[PDB]
């Protein structure tokens, strides 16, 4: 894990709820080259108790598109571990800043790769959450040019039977 | 994938399928390779979303 620390006390429960991802700051060149193409991405949370519940949606080519993973509590409140489903390896994922009624900021880690995501119950997001999410992409060492905005509209809440990942 | 289950005998008797007849997994030193169609299999990847 790099320099980094969950929210001090997290809930889960408060945390729980729909969450609309606003921006990812990433290494990863999929959003550099071909960044346009990201779908209005949302992200349902719930209790799993320890664990969460978080079934991502996507309007894959326009497909509602439900994946539902586990973010598995690793043991330390607001750390998750996501099985280490496959090959994609474990991800570290780390509940790093949020107040649980309008914003939350993720921790994302995987090996040799860290990636930082800005949530908001409701959007657009105050310039406050904002400029502190950018702050956290220079404390990442980060660049402008790889903090990627994700569009305002199409959440696709309710995939279908078949259209359901279920990652696991 | 279910290439042992064209190597089966078969019982017309019965219609059940019986030990293999064929060897499924010989290759004879051939290297023929059949594209596997389905092979498109949907991941996701929440670090790079």
């Amino acid at each position: 894990i790099s320099t980094i620390q969950p929210k001090a006390n997290f809930d889960a429960q408060q945390f729980a709820g729909t969450w609309l991802l606003v921006a990812v700051g990433s290494a990863c060149r999929f959003l550099q080259e071909q960044g346009h193409r990201a779908e209005a991405t949302t992200l349902h949370v719930a209790p799993q108790g320890t664990a969460m519940a978080v079934s991502t949606f996507r309007k894959l080519d326009g497909i509602c598109w439900q994946v539902r993973q586990l973010y598995g509590d690793t043991g330390v409140l607001g750390r998750f571990l996501l099985q280490a489903r496959d090959a994609r390896g474990a991800v570290h994922v780390v509940v790093a800043e949020t107040d649980y009624q309008s914003f939350a900021v993720l921790y994302l880690e995987r090996a040799g790769q860290l990636s930082v995501k800005l949530y908001a119950r409701s959007l657009p997001v105050s310039d406050s959450v904002l400029s502190g999410f950018e702050q956290r992409v220079q404390e990442a060492h980060l660049t402008e040019d790889q903090i990627f905005y994700f569009p305002k509209y199409g959440f696709c809440e309710a995939a279908d039977q078949f259209h359901v990942l279920d990652e696991v | 994938p279910g290439s042992q289950k064209a190597a089966l005998g078969y019982n017309i008797l019965t219609q059940e399928d019986a030990q293999s007849v064929y060897d499924a997994s010989y290759y004879g030193g051939q290297c023929e390779t059949v594209y596997n169609g389905e092979w498109r299999e949907l991941r996701y990847d929440s670090t790079c979303e």
